[PDB]
């Protein structure tokens, strides 16, 4: 439903804003505001937490790319998100930043929770 | 006068109080409400805080332990906190835990007069390149307190 090469090269290119909780803006995101300032450039969409994510969006098994994959690192359930950009690879929006991570690293992995497709 | 290791319970004091803060709720105080409701001001989605800290006053008292009253201020502002049907409001967002704290170094980095600050390198669960923190801690009242409100996390 959305231009995958966007979305993929929209993200890329905000690779190094901060974190900031609840952040919409180019000065700094979190999972979810992050996958929201992505995907408003393409479509209008509602601004919701990784939980709301998880819910609102449609199951699949396998990411193909643009697809979302979620995690479990604070929380029980789905905590932390990010959009699968192929090869086994991900960005996500975290603390230290906007960050290109791999699904076959060792925090990651055990907690990669699933993945669900806008 | 403020030791490395007094200031990671500080530290880690902040973030404490910032996560939860964030969330609405104070996990030790059980016998909380969180109002169910969300809204749209200034393009941001909006949740309501628990009874614990339903009001700006509750927020204040819960916080002027850690952070100076001037990192209070601008925290209310920087991360948009809002009223309304009487009930503070938070934009809805995620934290995050990348950084292990618990398991951080501080080297001090100034200490002139009221003021100190100490810089932190914090490994990452993630086995990512580790974090430079830098937290500034002033003295208000008679206690130390970081001045700012996003200090840790």
């Amino acid at each position: 439903s959305l231009n995958v090469s966007k979305l993929v090269s929209d993200a890329k290119a905000l690779v190094g804003t901060p974190y900031k909780w609840g952040g919409t803006t180019t000065s700094g995101f979190d999972c979810s505001g992050f996958i929201w300032y992505v995907l408003n450039k393409q479509t209008s969409v509602g601004r919701t937490s990784t939980a709301g994510y998880w819910s609102s969006m449609k199951s699949i098994a396998s990411p193909s790319v643009g697809d979302f994959v979620f995690f479990t690192t604070y929380k029980s359930g789905p905590s932390h998100m990010g959009i699968y950009i192929g090869n086994n690879s991900f960005i996500h929006a975290g603390s230290d930043g906007v960050q290109i991570s791999s699904l076959n690293n060792s925090y990651w992995k055990p907690r990669y929770l699933g993945a669900k497709r806008f | 006068d403020l030791s490395q290791k007094q200031a990671l319970q500080l530290a880690l004091s902040a973030r404490e109080h910032f996560w939860n803060t964030m969330s609405g709720h104070n996990p030790k105080v059980k016998k909380a409400v969180c109002p169910s409701g969300t809204f749209e001001y200034q393009n941001l989605q909006y949740v309501y805080m628990c009874s614990d800290l339903g009001t700006k006053a509750k927020a204040v008292n819960y916080l002027t332990p850690i952070f100076t009253k001037t990192a209070i201020e601008k925290g209310f502002k920087d991360y948009h906190f809002t009223v309304s049907k009487g009930k503070l409001a938070v934009p809805i967002g995620d934290g995050d835990n990348l950084l292990n704290w618990k398991k951080s170094t501080a080297k001090l980095i100034s200490k002139k007069g009221s003021t100190i600050t100490y810089e932190f390198t914090v490994p990452t669960l993630d086995g990512s390149p580790s974090a430079k923190r830098k937290v500034t801690f002033v003295k208000e009242n008679k206690k130390w307190k970081v001045n700012q409100f996003d200090a840790v996390i």
